[PDB]
């Protein structure tokens, strides 16, 4: 199947949190190309912005697959 | 809280952190933060252990090497083949969905509302579907 | 965010308290609102029939549609106008909010790089956005469609 | 493919093909021949299955030729028709690849948000395609015509 | 079964049967009267089948009939041969079947945990059941044997 | 479950090799299996319609879809077609299996209870399982429609 | 993908109907299939030895088991010897697709990368997937040989 | 869970009396008795496989069970069998490091009686299972063990009979 | 208490204890003597504890005990003392314990909310936690004083 | 890691058991661990003032807490001194240690596209470690401050 | 030991509680003690591993035998290496205070590794067993126990 790699930063603006956030911050992440929608849509809900979008795997425009 | 159950939060990825120095370490370290989350999945999906055909490698080593984070680990969990086997095929289908909400959300459904959003979708859509709402849910992401 | 939230922010980062010269602003979003919220309404009721009328104008009878096209195929054919919703949607979103910013923070960003990866034609999608904007105008009626184009020509800009 | 699907499913499992599954590919390479003729007599006799399915079509329902309808004049009708070949090109991939996954890729899915948009009536498109399906039955023989029934009726049944 | 296997595939994705996987169980009702035979075969040929492959797995490791060995001493020895009269029961299942699911869910899960705890080495049980097969080859038509193979190879591959 | 492995669960629990009787039985089934592929092919192709016909036959036209009926408002009659299809998708299930545990496992369990919570009425339910098998013995033909009944008859049997 | 399917998706983007010519790839890749299915049952049942037999060959009794090398300590060890069962798997499926892109979606892709990052030795690595070629083809025999050695040089060559 | 000390605490808090001389000397008498505990933990850890495989010697195999209609026939109930075995075995160890038999309770005890009846697993012949478990693990931890790590033994016992 | 959280680590990851926590263990059993001789130093001398801790709270607030404030009147002052007491009596527990968790689940969870809705002050009553701690402190040798400490501050901490 | 698990992977890598010249190393740890020992302890007790007295000489009474600055609004105030804290505790952990490898594996790693996606300001950030490492020298002492002087170097040289 | 405090307070993102720095302090301590205890196996390392080889094999002939994997000369050097391998581990163990060297180096992706060389896992474990009843004898009682709890952990994780 179609693979995603996205990377994305990501702001907490609601609350300041003490433990580490540096992982949900900043990732670099494989998303499935069915799930990337779901996940883009949340990225921009949040308020943070996809810095990088790039189709790991798969063909562009394949008729079939 | 000590009230609570303990909550287990993936806060590095070893694999990007490439050591700047001692490359060959061999004692390494903070290997068992990842590996003991991976033992929390399958307790927390499964309930239990798998046994040794069943478990999944290769999710496992895409989110050893940070290539997945937790929220993709989880949900090939619940694609997985073994997971519909021990709990889709076996119940009747109302069954299976408040089963499997337990697993993946960790709750009993509220109300009707709820049963039928997914009941709906698992006459559409099958087991799949089913799986995919419940992690597509905002619900999901707000708490995990 | 908001045309009112918006003139605040500005304010803010000057430290400046609120002054007539905002108010007069804020006060123009205030007349504009009503027509806005009718608009609205309209929009959402011929919502299917716009991007209908949008495709007919320019997505089909096109080589996209045809084989070898991008919006060959049913899954394809089906995303195409999936998207086509999602920009009304917001567009509309844009018009009652009196702000293009909600544009940027969703739609604007991402999806010119998503487009590029799959290698979706961006003129092709603008040709679009430009049609569903002259179907609203028409249905929205002349004071609301020169507010409603505004939005979409932003985001056929970005 | 058959091919495709079970590589998949080995894939997901994480496992070697098993016995089973290698049995049916056993069985699919076997028909292939036969397969590859079927198709071979649809894609020679398609210009006329179309055209007869097409006059079937609109003799089973008036409406959709009819003012009203989105059949309606020169330019519909054709694009009409053009839909119909559309599906019997996907059926001849099918009964080559075995499975109706090519078929399935193309034309199964978002085929109602498609026709929604265009207000095309799913049932009649369906009809067409069962159109298809007895003028191709005729032209094969029974035991190609069964197989290349299955594939008609999964498209049917997918719209 | 094949056909319980394909019922699977089906509920899960919630549609109707395929024309692929119908065509698969069309191939599996044809061949089952073949595939009685065979397993009938080895049924009968079942006790002299367990003997021989008993004797060519002792001859290929000495170790596990040693004072060490786990094999070692005469209850031990038949546990041991016990062991490959179920495996044998199995494979004839399975190819009834068509499918190693039966062979799977009796034999193959949770095999390695069972024989851990006894201690018992997984690859010579493997061995055993390679000599299994040959014996049942010799017996069987080659095409049968082929059959057989299969599900013989799959057992092999699981331990 | 499905026949062919109801025979071999049945040896594997006596520990029996399988043997000639139990051949037989299996034997039976291969036969009956190539009917059972055409009908359900057929079932699958005319499903839509099916529903139609059957809610045309016994649903429609009634107390249950005029106001105050249980069948009343949109979203009731969506449940209850919905409902339909569930049965019919599991007894051609049943009917290609040639056993009907998949029936007990999957839809007879826990369905009495939820539909009297629910308090749709049950009765309707069994007439409209009723009115399916008549349409679909129609289409399958007179050999299948023996097999299809039974599976038919299964479900109406449970709900009651 | 497969064979099949990548000569259907040829045609589908062209939009031309399945043709005599088209027909001919499939025939021929139809009388391959038969071998290819035995030569995969053959590796599946073999496939532990297969891998032990090629880390015999290359991997072991070598600097790399040695301490300092890569393939030192069981944790590494382990993981070499799963890259080796993967490569394997892979091969397999490829040699019953006849294609070499399932190869490319899920062993090839990003491979080099990480091997970098990690400071995996790749010529060895090749190494051990050309060792397991070696006896890949004794178990298949000669006809598959010729058909499973093209997969194994895919992946080399990746 | 709970745990010897807390259970102390708990119960004077509830009197809302400060901790007094008798309560201590239940604190006092945990507290000698910990580092025997902590001993005893580490050899049924390194000797757990042993112990179930012992035990199940002793009584689950070579049996009707393990014979062809038996509960624990086929490779796939064998192999839950001895999983359900070591949770025993792991459980119990938490109970004796805690002192306190609550945490059998809360994990191990509540509906398992329901949950084997419904599967038809026989609770005796588990019952007997958990008390071979008791006899070889007793044997390793040595005398002064053993009576603390038998009484979490017959606690799962009872609870499942 | 330390012995607890062990094991709940463990049974989360479905693990025989690890080593490492098997010492922590073996070194909390160790302390554990000391820790009781600490706890009984402070019940011994909970009564002028609370007496000190008291006026010199009250020192420092006025107000508290003024016509104005809660703590005002008799009935009013001698609540306050006997919250004084309750921590104190939570803090000895503490001790015993060698973890924040029991003082935590009775004392520290919804005291927030508690309060607000008597209309104490939060700062007022970690004033004279502060203050017991300091008359804890004297009363105890410096080693072990160090160890009440933390007990105390946790308790400062989490009330503000 | 730790300086004495460097030393023992040293020696693995070699492959060396542990010699008198590799003791001798972990020696001059073990000599070392007192004084850091006290050190983390004085750090800990002074924290919330060290991170005021440095915010009170870098950040504060700046164009950053001003209107239009990095610092301004309270959330973003909370965020950098929250920020502040985290150095120091890392700090403080890494001088137990004895050595720079935590702050390259939690804090140092990504910091820079971080702050850089955020705009933060590098510079100032820097700045703020700086004066920390200033009071943290006065609270620790003259011993104890070399050694934690070379931790906060080290934040500011990957920052 | 120091690493392990260092993590829990970490996660708790809090600084080391006093308790926390108290075992650091002990473990310092203890340390100059612990480096004599490893100091001393590691003198009599060579006959502990001979010892232990040859303890075990009295218990199972079956491994050194032709079947049997450890059988033949160069098989046996390498068993016996593989014994020399876990007491160095051992050894590491008892100066870090921790199993953590140990396990990363030997226990993680130790079943895999052994069941592709076939060797079996419980004689390895019966090979440890044996190493620890050596060493403690050479080792004063108190020692013993403190070397005792590393071994029995190699012990438990195979
Ligand atoms: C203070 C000296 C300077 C400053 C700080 C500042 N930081 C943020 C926001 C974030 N900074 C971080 C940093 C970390 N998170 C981690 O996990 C670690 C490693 C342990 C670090 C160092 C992150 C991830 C964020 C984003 C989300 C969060 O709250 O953690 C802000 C807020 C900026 C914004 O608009 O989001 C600020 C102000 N900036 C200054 O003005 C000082 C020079
Ligand atoms: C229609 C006017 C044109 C067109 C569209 C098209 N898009 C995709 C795939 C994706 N589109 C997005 C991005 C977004 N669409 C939105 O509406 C939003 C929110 C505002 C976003 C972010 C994404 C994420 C995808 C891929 C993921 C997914 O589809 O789930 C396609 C499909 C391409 C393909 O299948 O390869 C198409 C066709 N293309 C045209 O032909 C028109 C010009
Ligand atoms: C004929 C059986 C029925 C019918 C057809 C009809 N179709 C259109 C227009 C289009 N149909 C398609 C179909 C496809 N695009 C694909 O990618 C595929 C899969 C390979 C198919 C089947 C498309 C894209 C169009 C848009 C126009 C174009 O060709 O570019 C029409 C005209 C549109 C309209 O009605 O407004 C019609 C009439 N209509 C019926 O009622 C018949 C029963
Ligand atoms: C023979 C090739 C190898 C061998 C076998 C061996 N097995 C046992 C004991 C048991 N074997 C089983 C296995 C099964 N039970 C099942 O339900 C199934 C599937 C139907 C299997 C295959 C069981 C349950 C036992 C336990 C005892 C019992 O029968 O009740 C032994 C002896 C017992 C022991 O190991 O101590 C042996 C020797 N051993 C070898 O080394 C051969 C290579
Ligand atoms: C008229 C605008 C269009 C049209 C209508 C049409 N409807 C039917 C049959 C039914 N329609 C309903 C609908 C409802 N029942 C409800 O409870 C509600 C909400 C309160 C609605 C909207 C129902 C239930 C039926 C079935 C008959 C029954 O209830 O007993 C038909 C006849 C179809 C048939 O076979 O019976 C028709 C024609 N048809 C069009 O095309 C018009 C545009
Ligand atoms: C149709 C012939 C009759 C009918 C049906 C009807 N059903 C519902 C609601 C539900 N139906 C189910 C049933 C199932 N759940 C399962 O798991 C299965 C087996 C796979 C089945 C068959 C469920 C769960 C619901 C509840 C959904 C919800 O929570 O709303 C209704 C709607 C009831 C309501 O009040 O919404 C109806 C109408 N009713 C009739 O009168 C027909 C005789
Ligand atoms: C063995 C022939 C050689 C070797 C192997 C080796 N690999 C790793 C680590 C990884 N290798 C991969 C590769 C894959 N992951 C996949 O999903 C696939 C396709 C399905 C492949 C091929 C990855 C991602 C890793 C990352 C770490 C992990 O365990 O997942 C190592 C360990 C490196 C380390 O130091 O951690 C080793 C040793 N190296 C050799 O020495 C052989 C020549
Ligand atoms: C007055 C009612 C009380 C008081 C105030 C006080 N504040 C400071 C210093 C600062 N106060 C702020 C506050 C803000 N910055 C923001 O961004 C916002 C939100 C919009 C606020 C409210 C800041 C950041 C500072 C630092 C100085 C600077 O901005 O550069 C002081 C000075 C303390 C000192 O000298 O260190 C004082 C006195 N103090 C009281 O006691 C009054 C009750
Ligand atoms: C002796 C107790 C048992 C035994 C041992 C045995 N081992 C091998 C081969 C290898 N064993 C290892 C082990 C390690 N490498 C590591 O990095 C570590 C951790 C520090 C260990 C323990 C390795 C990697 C090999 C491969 C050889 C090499 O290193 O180059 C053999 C030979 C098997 C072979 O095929 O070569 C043997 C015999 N075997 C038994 O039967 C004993 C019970």
């Amino acid at each position: 199947s179609r693979y995603f790699k996205v990377t994305a930063c990501i702001p907490s603006l609601k609350r300041v949190r003490t433990g580490r956030e540096l992982q949900n911050t900043f990732f670099t992440k494989l998303v499935p190309y069915e799930n990337w929608f779901t996940e883009q849509q949340r990225i921009q809900k949040a308020g943070g912005k996809v810095l990088s979008v790039k189709l790991f795997t798969g063909v562009q425009g394949a008729n079939t697959g | 809280t000590t009230l609570g159950p303990k909550i287990f939060k993936l806060t590095q990825n070893v694999g990007f952190r490439s050591k700047g120095m001692v490359q060959n370490a061999g004692v390494v370290t903070v290997e068992g933060s990842v590996q003991a989350l991976i033992t929390a999945a399958y307790q927390q999906i499964f309930g239990r252990q798998l046994y040794q055909g069943q478990r999944l490698k290769v999710a496992e080593i895409k989110l050893e090497n940070g290539e997945t984070t937790v929220k993709e680990f989880v949900r090939a969990l619940g694609r997985s083949e073994i997971f519909r086997k021990l709990y889709w095929e076996p119940f009747y289908v109302c069954k299976a969905i408040e089963y499997i909400h337990r697993r993946l959300l960790g709750r009993p459904t509220y109300d009707r509302v709820e049963n039928n959003r997914y009941f709906d979708i698992a006459s559409k859509k099958g087991f799949y579907g089913v799986v995919d709402a419940m992690l597509n849910s905002n619900e999901y992401q707000e708490v995990f | 965010q908001d045309a009112i939230t918006a003139v605040i922010n500005n304010y803010d980062v000057q430290g400046k308290y609120l002054d007539g010269a905002a108010l007069d602003k804020l006060k123009a979003y205030f007349t504009t609102g009503a027509v806005r919220v009718r608009a609205a309404a309209v929009i959402s009721s011929n919502a299917t029939t716009i991007i209908k009328e949008a495709a007919a104008k320019a997505l089909i009878y096109s080589d996209l549609t045809r084989p070898g096209g991008n919006m060959y195929t049913t899954r394809r054919y089906a995303a195409c106008i999936r998207d086509m919703d999602y920009f009304l949607r917001y567009a509309t979103y844009a018009m009652l909010a009196g702000d293009p910013s909600i544009l940027d923070e969703r739609v604007l960003n991402g999806l010119k790089e998503t487009y590029n990866s799959l290698g979706v034609p961006i003129a092709a999608t603008v040709g679009g956005i430009q049609a569903m904007k002259e179907v609203v105008g028409g249905l929205v009626g002349p004071d609301a469609a020169k507010e409603a184009s505004i939005y979409f020509d932003y985001l056929s800009s970005g | 493919s058959v091919l495709t699907k079970a590589i998949v499913n080995a894939d997901a499992e994480a496992r070697y093909l098993s016995p089973g599954e290698l049995d049916r590919i056993k069985s699919f390479v076997a028909s292939g021949e036969r397969r590859l003729r079927i198709a071979q007599t649809l894609t020679e006799a398609r210009e006329r299955i179309v055209k007869q399915a097409g006059d079937q079509l609109f003799q089973k329902r008036p409406d959709v030729v009819s003012p009203g309808g989105n059949a309606y004049g020169e330019k519909m009708t054709a694009l009409c028709l053009r839909d119909l070949d559309y599906y019997l090109r996907l059926v001849t991939y099918g009964i080559v690849a075995g499975d109706v996954t090519p078929i399935e890729e193309i034309g199964i899915i978002g085929v109602k948000e498609m026709y929604n948009s265009l207000q095309t009536p799913i049932p009649a498109v369906a009809e067409g395609v069962r159109a298809m399906k007895n003028v191709a039955t005729s032209l094969l023989s029974g035991d190609d015509a069964a197989e290349a029934g299955f594939y008609f009726d999964y498209l049917v049944g997918a719209m």
